[PDB]
């Protein structure tokens, strides 16, 4: 699922499983 | 930042994980 154009709630939703236990950060802005 | 490296163009697991804590 990671291998792909990801925006908004799907990339959200790939940072989560990816991420895991470790939480993320996400900067669209940035 | 993330949007142009993920949403605008297609993501990577190794960018991905560059924004987990």
């Amino acid at each position: 699922f990671v291998n792909q154009h990801l925006c908004g709630s799907h990339l959200v939703e790939a940072l989560y499983l990816v991420c895991g236990e470790r939480g993320f950060f996400y900067t669209p802005k940035a | 930042g993330i949007v142009e490296q993920c949403c605008t163009s297609i993501c990577s697991l190794y960018q991905l994980e560059n924004y987990c804590n």
